[PDB]
């Protein structure tokens, strides 16, 4: 009814980036959870340095 | 509001008081 | 889809004072900073927009 937009969002703001970073404070990072698509890019640490 | 509290033997087994608000930033 | 395109240069802001007084405009300075001479508006239209 009153149609006001409760999201008011600003454009300078990264909300994918704080939720990369939510996730790694609350939570075991490494574990692979399907539902949310949650696995991390992770590269090989002996690629990386050689 | 302890007959929404389970009940470990016949004592409500509640929170803390303070644990009620979050507080986390990033870095702070 | 039609190929208009807008492009802006520059844009400057303007501001007219009146040549008042400056112990005129000091004077009404002084008056205007009461709580009692709060200047007080209101829309033309004044209306919820749903």
């Amino acid at each position: 009814a009153s149609q006001l937009n409760a999201v008011v969002d600003l454009q300078d703001r990264n909300t994918e980036l704080s939720y990369q970073l939510l996730l790694d404070s609350i939570g075991d990072r490494t574990r692979y959870f399907s539902m949310w698509n949650q696995a991390v890019d992770s590269y090989d640490p002996d690629v990386r340095i050689i | 509001f302890a007959s929404l509290a389970p009940r470990h033997g016949s004592r409500p087994f509640m929170g803390n008081w303070q644990d009620i608000g979050t507080s986390n930033m990033s870095g702070g | 889809v039609d190929g208009a395109s807008i492009k802006f240069d520059s844009i400057c802001l303007y501001a007219t004072f009146f040549p008042m007084a400056h112990n005129t405009a000091s004077t009404l300075e002084a008056m205007l900073r009461n709580d009692t001479n709060d200047q007080s508006f209101n829309d033309y239209l004044s209306a919820a927009n749903m």
